[PDB]
C-alpha cells in the first residue's frame, strides 16, 4: 500500500466518524469528538470525490446542526481544519463555525 | 482610548473581576488581580508587540535579566491566588511572575522578565495555567500509564512497582536495593518526574533502611505485606532518621489491631494516610477517622471520587483483581466487601469540601485511574457546589475559595507531604517550570500543553504532515522535551538525602536532574494549604454513619457528572 | 441555564489604555506606492522613510492603539492618528538606528533622520 | 551473445539511451552514460555474481580497497548527471561511484570498489537513486514531523523551534543559548541530520553572537520578531564573522522600510531569502524581486508549489493560525491578505523553470508540508513542461536538463546555501552516504529505502511477522539505523565553527557526528547549480504583474496534478 | 478531537468488533479474540447509551451464546472487563462467564 | 483479546478496505492503495473462511478489474502478498497480476 505516517493517522478519523455515525443513527445526541470526527471525515471524503476547497468550506457548515449534538457542543467548535489529497494535491479546508 | 471588557478579554484573556467557567461545570473563577499595565500587554505574532526595539529588548545578553521563555497573559489558578500575569522561565525554573517585555519603552516591567534575543514565547492569553499535578499514589505497572497521566496534567509520579508483578499490581512498592536501582535506571526513559517508594516492612531496621540508601524517596506500608505494629514502627523510625515520607495502607482485617492500635504504633509521628476513606484499603470500617488527626496527611484515591450511582457496583471485582483474591474463598469476598461502603464514600465528598481530606491521588492501575486525578477533583468540587451551595467564604458569586481548596489537593499538598515542595507543586518563583496550559472549555479534562522544566513535553496537536499544527487529528503527543537527551534535563528523579550523599546517581549513571527529598518529618495537617482542619471524626461501627461536630455527614450520589460524556470518545 | 463550556462572564466597564500619558494627534501620509502598516509599539519617528509627517512629533512616542494592533496606510493615503508617550526608561535602541539611547536627544535623532531621507524633518 | 534492450533493462536496470518516466508525470529521464562492463554486472542472490572467488573477492581485508556497502546498478539522478553506476560506501561515506566487484576476474572494476568479505549489498537495479533532500526551512514543532520528512526522501532538517510554542509555530528560531543547548540535546534522538537557527534579532552584537557560540548553525531574521534594518544589519555582521548563513523573512508590512531599504541594510552581503514569492512572508507585494540579485540565495516554500485552482483558497486561514492573528482585527486580515497573490504565485512557477529561484524548502508545520518538498518540486517541473514545453536545452526527447535543474533545488543548492555541501547534498565521492532509493512508479512520492550514513534508516516494508518482508501492510517504518546508539553514527548535527572550537559537543554530551558549517559568506547566486540566473525582476505595485526582460511572466493554475490521487489514501 | 491515549486504543476494539460481526454475519463460528471484541464493544457502546454498570454486568451474559463460537471458547472466557465513560464518568464493567 | 503485533497492524488493512469499498460504492475509480487494501483484506478474510492458499491465489485475480481502478493502477500492481491464519496455521498467499 506504501502507507505514510499521515495515511495511517487519518484512517483513525474515518473510523471515529463511522463510530459516531452509528451512535447518531441509534438516536444519540453527539458529543464534541464525535461531531469533530464526522465533519472531518466528511471533508476528507469530499476531497477524494474531487470537490473544491471552496465547496467544502461551505458544505462543512451543513453536515450537523445543533439538534444533532449535545448542549454547548456548537459553541465548543470554533472551526474544523483538515487536509486531504485533492485532484490538485494536498490542500487545507478550514470550516468556520460548522454548527450554528 | 478605551476598550470594552468583552473585546479586551477576547484579545488578552480576562482581567480583574472577570469570571471564567471551568469546563462544563457550574464553577466560576474570578480574576483577583492583574500584573499588567494596560496598553503595554505583551503579545507575539505578525506585527505584534514582542519585536526588537519594541516589546523585545535588543541590547541585553541572556544573563542580563533576559528570559528563556515568557508565557504571556496567563490566568493562574494556584493555592497562592487566581490572577492574571506573565510567567517568566529561565534555566528550567520559574524566575518571575509579573509583567514581561522591554523596560526601554514599557511601564511596569518586572526587572528580571526582559524579553530579549534569548526569549521564546508561549501565548497563554485565554488559557488557564496551573502547576503540574503531583500524584503520590502511583503503581508502576505499565509504562503506557505515563502518557495517560500527562494528558490530564500530571507531571510528577510518586509510588512504586517493577511492572505487572503481583506485588506491584497490589502495592506502591519497589522492594530492596536491586529493584530500586533497576527502576531508577528505567526512570531515565520516563518523561515525567518520579520518586520511588521502598517496602515499609520489616522488624529490623537495616533491611528497610538499605532501600533508602539505595535511592528510594520514601516508604509504603501496605497490608498485603503485613501492616503490623512492627512494620509501622520500624518504617517510621527509618523515615525520621532519613527525612523521607511514609505512606500507609493499614490493616483492613483488623488482624493485629484496630485503628487505635495503628495510631498507637505511629505514636504521633508524621504519616501520609493513603485512600483514607477505605475502599482502597484500611481498618474496616473506621479508617477515615485518620483524617481528623494532626500528624496525619490524608489523601483520597480516585475511584470513589465523587459519589455516583455507579460507584459501588464497579468496586468488588476491581478489588478482587488488584489484591489477588479468589471468588470461591468466602473470607476473600468478605474482606473485599468490608471495604466498600456508600456511607463513607458519601462522607468523603463532604470531608473534601470541608478541608479535612487534604490531597487527591490516582492509585494508577491498582484501583485507580492514572489520568483522572485532576478530572475527578473538579467533578467533586462541582457536585459539592450543587449539593452544599457556595462556601460561606466566597464573594461576588465566584467559587475562588473552593477552587483554591481543590487545586491544592493535587498540586501543593502532595508536594509538601512528600518533601518536594521546594521544587514542584505550585506556580511560584524559584520552583521548577512544570506548567499546564488549559483551554477553559477543556479545563481539568484534556491539557493543551504540558511544560516540563521549561520545555513542552506533551501537547494536544494535529496532523504532523499538515501546513499548520491545528488540522485533524488533534491528539495527545509527546513533544521535543521527551526526545533524545532532553528528557534528562526536563525531568527530576527525587531521591533520599543519603542516596545522594552516597553517590547513587553517579554509580547508576543517572543523567536526570536529581531532586532531594527533605523537610517531611516536621510537618502536619496544619501545613496542608486550604485543607488544614483537625477534628474528631466518629464512624459508627454498626451503621458506618460518619459524624463531625455531632453532625452526620451524608449526601446523595449523582446520576450525571460534568467533564464526562460531552468530551470523551469512549 | 444553557452552558457554554469555558465561557467568560466579564465584569462591567471599560479598560483605558496608556492611562495618564500625554496624547498627540498628527496627520500622516503614505507618499510611497506600496502599503505601509505600523504597529502599536514601534518608536514612531523610526517608521518607513516614505511616511510624511512632522517627524519631531513622533519622537518618544508610539501609536495610542491597543497592544498588538496597527494603523494601515494604503499608497497615497493620509490619515490622522493619535500617539501616546513611550514609557519605562524612554530609551530606544535598534529599529532604524535613529535613536540608540534616550529619546530626549531630539536634535540628534532629527539630524540622523534628515541625513537618511526620512520624510518630514524641518 | 547479445541481449535485447527490454530484457537487459528488466534484469539490470536501464542503460545508455534508455528513458524512464518519473512516477505518473510526463517527465522522462535518459541514461547519459553507464560505468558497467557488459557481462560483468554485479548482482546478488541465489546463484548470482557476488559470491566468493567470483564477483566477491575472498583475499582482501576491509582496509584493502573493500567496501562496507555496494549499491548495485543504480540509476543516479543528481546535479552532476543522470547515469548508471554502482555506488560504494565505506565508513558511512560515498567512496566510489563506478563499477564494483572483483578485480581477480572482472574487467573495469573501480580500484576501491572491491566486494569482499566485509561488503553488504543493496540491489538498486530498476531503482532511481538520489541524494537525500536538504530542507532548510524547518519549524521544529512536533517530533512526528521527522518520519513524515523521511518518507518523502528528506535527510537533513535545518531550521529552528522548541516545540509547539507560538514563537516556533511562527518562526524557524531556537532562541538563546539555553534553548539552543536543550534542542541540541533533543536532536540526539531525532533520526535525521539537523542544524539549528538562532534568533537573528538585536541591536547589539553579543546577544546574537552568543547563540552561535552556543551551537547554532545559522540565524533567522523574521518579521514576527522585528525584521528591522538594525536586526538585519547585526545578524549579517555576526554571520560574516562566524561563517554561518542568515535566512530572512522580511517586513511584509513595509513598517520600517520597503524592499529597497532591506536590500540597503543587507548591503551586498550574502543572505538566504526564504519563501521569496511572499505568501510565506515578505515586503508586500514585491519581495520576489529579491531573486534577481547576485547576493541573494532564493528559496520557495511548498504550499504555493505549483499554482493550482485550490492554492489561493487554503491560504488565508493557514496564515492567520501560523502568525497568531485574529479574524476580528481588520489590520491582521489586511496583512494576511496582502501576502496572497495569484499573480506572484503564477510567476513563481516560471521563475523556478528559468533557474531564477534556486531552492525548494517545506516551511514544515508553519505554512508548509514536511513531506512534500520533493513531491511538489516534480509537480512543478511537470506543470512547466505541459505549459511551457521542453526546455530549449533538451535533446533526444528527454527532460534531463529540467530534471537536473529541479533536483538541484532540494539537494545541492540548499546544502551550498547553508555551508554544508562538503558533507551532504549530492551523490559525489567523499560525501556522507545519505541516499534515497525510489521505485520509478513512486518517484518523488514515497521513498523505498532511505540510507543515512551508510545504514538504512527508513523503509517502506511489510508485515514484521511474515515469512518475507513484502506482504501487507507495506508502510513507512524506522529501521536499524535509528535504533540504540546507531542513531548517533548515522546522523550529523551541524554546528558553527566557534561552538565546535569551544567544545560544546563535549559540554552537552552530544554523541552524534558533528558537522562544521563553513564557506557560506563567499558565495552568491552564481554558485547555485543549474539555477544561477540574475536579472531585474519588476513587480507592478498596483497590479502585481511580474516582468523579466520586459516580458510578463504568467501561467494558468491547473485543476489536476500527477503524484496525487493515484497514490494517496487520504 | 483532543484524543487521549485510551480513546485511541479503544477505537481498535470497536474496529475488531465490526470485523467479528461481519464474520458472524457470513456464518462463521467466532473465535476467542472475536468473541471478546464483540462483548467488549457492546459494553462500551452501552455506556455511551447511558445504561448503568449493573445493567451491563447482566446484559453482557446475553450477547453471544455457545452456538455462536468455536468449541472451547466459552470456557476460555472467564470474564470480560471494560471501562467506558458513563453519564457519571468512567466506570468498570465486569461480566462473569459471558458465554455459558 | 491478547492481540499480538500483527493482529494490531492487520486491523488497519481491514479498515482501509472498508474505506475503499465505500469509495467504490459511491462510484469512484479506485487508486493504488485502495486497490491493494481491498485485495489484501479479501485474502485475509478468505483464509478466515477456510479457503485454501491455492484457491486464494486464483480468486485474488478476480476481485477488481481494470474498469474499477484509475489509469495505470493495474500496471502498478505486480503482485499482492498477504499472510493470514488458515485452519492449518499461518500461510502466505501471493497473487500475481491481480488486475489485468
Ligand atoms: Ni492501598
Ligand atoms: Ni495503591
Ligand atoms: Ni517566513
Ligand atoms: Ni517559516
Amino acid at each position: 500500500m506504501h502507507l505514510n505516517p499521515a495515511e495511517k493517522e487519518k484512517l483513525q478519523i474515518f473510523l471515529a466518524s463511522e463510530l459516531a455515525l452509528k451512535r447518531k443513527a441509534r438516536g444519540l445526541k453527539l458529543n464534541y469528538p464525535e461531531a469533530v470526527a464526522i465533519i472531518t471525515s466528511f471533508i476528507m471524503e469530499g476531497a477524494r470525490d474531487g470537490k473544491t476547497v471552496a465547496m467544502l468550506m461551505e458544505e462543512g457548515k451543513h453536515v450537523l446542526t445543533r439538534d444533532d449534538v449535545m448542549e454547548g457542543v456548537p459553541e465548543m467548535i470554533d472551526d474544523i481544519q483538515a487536509e486531504a489529497t485533492f485532484p490538485d494535491g494536498t490542500k487545507l479546508v478550514t470550516v468556520h463555525n460548522p454548527i450554528s | 482610548m478605551k476598550i470594552n471588557r468583552q473585546q479586551y478579554a477576547e484579545s488578552y484573556g480576562p482581567t480583574v473581576g472577570d469570571q471564567v467557567r471551568l469546563a462544563d461545570t457550574d464553577l466560576w473563577i474570578e480574576v483577583e488581580k492583574d500584573y499588567t499595565t494596560y496598553g503595554d500587554e505583551a503579545n507575539f505574532g505578525g506585527g505584534k508587540v514582542l519585536r526588537e526595539g519594541m516589546g523585545e529588548n535588543g541590547t541585553y545578553t541572556r544573563t542580563e535579566n533576559v528570559l528563556d521563555l515568557l508565557l504571556t497573559n496567563a490566568l493562574i489558578l494556584d493555592y497562592t491566588g487566581i490572577y492574571k500575569a506573565d510567567i517568566g522561565v529561565k534555566d528550567g525554573y520559574i524566575v518571575g511572575i509579573g509583567k514581561g517585555g522591554n523596560p526601554d519603552i514599557m511601564d511596569g516591567v518586572t526587572p528580571n522578565m526582559i524579553v530579549g534575543t534569548a526569549t521564546e514565547v508561549i501565548a497563554a492569553e485565554g488559557k488557564i495555567v496551573t502547576a503540574g499535578g503531583i500524584d503520590t499514589h502511583v503503581h508502576f505497572i505499565n509504562p503506557d500509564q505515563v502518557d495517560v497521566a500527562l494528558a490530564n496534567g500530571i507531571t510528577t509520579l510518586f509510588g512504586g512497582g517493577t511492572g505487572p508483578a503481583e506485588g506491584s499490581k497490589a502495592t506502591t512498592v519497589t522492594p530492596g536495593p536491586w529493584n530500586i536501582e533497576k527502576m531508577l535506571k528505567s526512570t531515565e526513559g520516563l518523561p515525567i518526574n518520579v520518586g520511588i517508594l521502598g517496602k515499609g516492612h520489616g522488624s529490623s531496621i537495616a533491611p528497610i533502611m538499605e532501600q533508602i540508601d539505595a535511592g528510594a524517596a520514601g516508604l509504603k506500608i501496605h497490608e498485603d505485606w503485613g501492616a503490623t505494629p512492627a512494620s509501622i514502627d520500624r518504617s517510621l523510625t527509618v523515615a525520621d532518621e532519613a527525612d523521607v515520607q511514609v505512606a500507609i495502607h493499614s490493616d483492613t482485617l483488623n488482624e493485629a489491631g484496630f485503628l487505635e492500635d495503628t495510631l498507637r504504633a505511629i505514636n504521633g509521628r508524621v504519616i501520609h494516610s493513603f485512600h483514607v476513606e477505605g475502599a482502597g484499603g484500611g481498618h474496616a470500617p473506621d479508617i477515615m477517622a485518620m483524617a481528623g488527626h494532626p500528624n496525619v496527611l490524608p489523601s483520597s484515591t480516585n475511584p470513589t471520587r465523587p459519589f455516583t450511582v455507579n460507584t459501588i457496583d464497579e468496586h468488588l471485582d476491581m478489588l478482587m483483581v488488584c489484591h489477588h483474591l479468589k471468588q470461591n474463598i468466602p473470607e476473600d469476598v468478605a474482606f473485599a466487601d468490608s471495604r466498600i461502603r456508600p456511607e463513607t464514600i458519601a462522607a468523603e465528598d463532604i470531608l473534601h469540601d470541608l478541608g479535612i481530606i487534604s490531597m487527591m491521588s490516582t492509585d494508577a492501575l491498582a484501583m485507580g485511574r492514572a489520568g483522572e486525578m485532576v478530572l475527578r477533583t473538579w467533578q467533586t468540587a462541582d457536585k459539592m457546589k450543587k449539593q452544599r451551595g457556595p462556601l460561606a467564604e466566597e464573594k461576588n458569586g465566584s467559587d475562588n475559595f473552593r477552587a483554591k481548596r481543590y487545586v491544592s489537593k493535587y498540586t501543593i499538598n502532595p508536594a509538601i507531604a512528600q518533601g518536594i515542595a521546594h521544587e514542584v507543586g505550585s506556580i511560584e518563583e524559584g520552583k521548577f517550570a512544570d506548567l499546564v496550559l488549559w483551554e477553559p472549555k477543556f479545563f481539568g479534562v484534556k491539557a493543551d500543553r504540558v511544560i516540563k522544566g521549561g520545555i513542552i513535553a506533551y501537547a494536544q496537536i494535529g496532523d504532523p504532515s499538515a501546513s499548520i499544527p491545528t488540522p485533524q487529528p488533534v491528539m495527545g503527543r509527546r513533544m521535543y522535551g521527551t526526545v533524545g537527551d532532553l528528557i534528562h534535563d526536563t525531568n527530576i528523579t527525587f531521591m533520599s538525602k543519603s542516596s545522594i550523599q552516597q553517590g547513587v546517581p553517579a554509580k547508576l549513571g543517572l543523567k536526570r536532574r536529581i531532586g532531594t527529598v527533605k523537610n517531611c518529618r516536621n510537618i502536619g495537617k496544619k501545613d496542608m494549604k486550604w485543607n488544614d482542619v483537625t477534628t474528631d471524626i466518629d464512624i459508627n461501627p454498626e451503621t458506618y454513619e460518619v459524624k463531625v461536630d455531632g453532625e452526620v455527614l451524608t449526601c446523595e450520589p449523582v446520576k450525571e457528572l460534568p467533564m464526562a460524556q460531552r468530551y470523551f470518545l469512549f | 441555564n444553557y452552558i457554554v463550556p469555558g465561557e467568560y462572564r466579564v465584569a462591567e466597564g471599560e479598560i483605558e489604555i496608556n492611562a495618564g500619558r500625554e496624547k498627540t494627534t498628527i496627520r500622516v501620509s503614505n507618499t510611497g506606492d506600496r502599503p505601509i502598516q505600523v504597529g502599536s509599539h514601534i518608536h514612531f519617528v523610526e517608521v518607513n522613510k516614505e511616511l510624511l509627517f512632522d517627524r519631531a512629533e513622533g519622537i518618544g512616542r508610539r501609536l495610542n492603539i491597543p497592544s498588538g494592533t496597527a494603523a494601515r496606510f494604503e499608497p497615497g493615503e493620509e490619515m490622522e492618528v493619535e500617539l501616546t508617550e513611550l514609557g519605562g526608561n524612554r530609551e530606544v535602541f535598534g529599529i532604524s538606528d535613529l535613536t540608540n539611547g534616550s529619546v530626549d536627544n531630539k536634535e540628534l535623532i532629527l539630524q540622523r533622520a534628515k541625513e537618511l531621507g526620512y520624510k518630514g524633518v524641518e
